[PDB]
């Protein structure tokens, strides 16, 4: 999990800047707020 | 551990210069009937695994194929923990002065007895019956 930095936050906000409310969400949430969901995908755990 | 990442874990202990996060989370879930807001008192006692250290070289051979390596984890099993009704398994300082070097010498033994049948016994540096029953203490509040 990566706590998004100020620069990272700017990136996300700019990605969704065209849509006002999209950018709003990101921008309103404080920097080091938006966290990165780097969920693991590898298995190993077989299933039962 | 997923096979590609198991081989990567291997590699780390084998060579890969990285520090495996050995978070020894000591979660202490109590109850709420007798009170205890965040009953679960937890603390990840992490041991950054120095790349190919004595412990990690034992782990290299552990994950190579042999199952007879007593991985020396420098005193990292809190034998006295002042846990309260909050979410923290903080050990008592002075009870364990170093409290990272005065916890309790813990050992690890992966028992891959192909028949890999990878088991994992948590031993002690001085395991008497603490390979199956490690006796620490939680100073409860």
């Amino acid at each position: 999990i990566i706590p998004f930095t100020a620069q990272a936050y700017e990136e996300l906000s700019r990605q969704f800047d065209p849509q006002p409310l999209a950018m709003q969400f990101i921008s309103q949430y404080s920097p080091e707020d938006i966290v990165t969901a780097q969920i693991e995908g590898s298995s190993g755990a077989l299933w039962r | 551990i997923s096979p590609p990442s198991r081989a990567q874990m291997k590699r780390e202990l084998y060579n890969g210069t990285a520090d495996i996060t050995l978070r020894f989370t000591w979660n202490f879930q109590r109850d709420l009937a007798k009170g205890g807001t965040v009953e679960y008192a937890n603390e990840k006692h992490m041991l950054a695994l120095a790349p190919n250290s004595t412990a990690r070289r034992q782990l290299a051979s552990l994950l190579e194929g042999t199952s007879d390596q007593s991985v020396v984890i420098p005193n990292l099993f809190p034998k006295y923990i002042r846990a309260p009704n909050g979410p923290e398994a903080n050990p008592v300082k002075q009870l364990q002065p170093n409290e990272e070097a005065d916890y309790l010498g813990v050992r690890i033994q992966l028992r891959r007895e192909q028949g890999f049948l990878e088991w994992w016994v948590i031993e002690l540096q001085e395991c008497r019956t603490d390979c199956n029953l490690l006796p620490m203490v939680i100073f409860s509040d």
